[PDB]
């Protein structure tokens, strides 16, 4: 099975 | 009865993320592992329960995710919660 993490990116 | 696991830190553009503190415990609260991801998948094999992906530190530039809980069953099945 899959299991997906994202980190967002951090605004500027 | 264990089942396969495989756990993607990822970017945006839907790249394997490198620097991300990572632990995996089971419903109890116990820590099963604790890592820092690497740029490729990560494997696991796990028994029916329920178990949460934590990520305690995000690299530079980056947002921590919020936890992911997801149960595996006694059929070998995987859900998220």
């Amino acid at each position: 099975a899959h299991i997906v993490m994202v980190d967002a990116y951090k605004p500027t | 009865s264990a089942t396969h696991i495989k756990f993607s830190k990822r970017d945006e553009d839907g790249k394997e993320l490198a620097g991300a503190t990572m632990e995996l415990r089971d419903s109890s609260g116990k820590t099963i592992s604790t890592w820092i991801s690497d740029g490729q998948v990560k494997d696991f094999y796990l028994y029916p329960g329920k178990y949460t992906f934590v990520e305690t530190a995000a690299p530079d530039g980056y947002e921590v995710a919020t936890a992911i809980t997801f149960t595996v069953n006694e059929q070998g099945q995987v859900t998220v919660n």
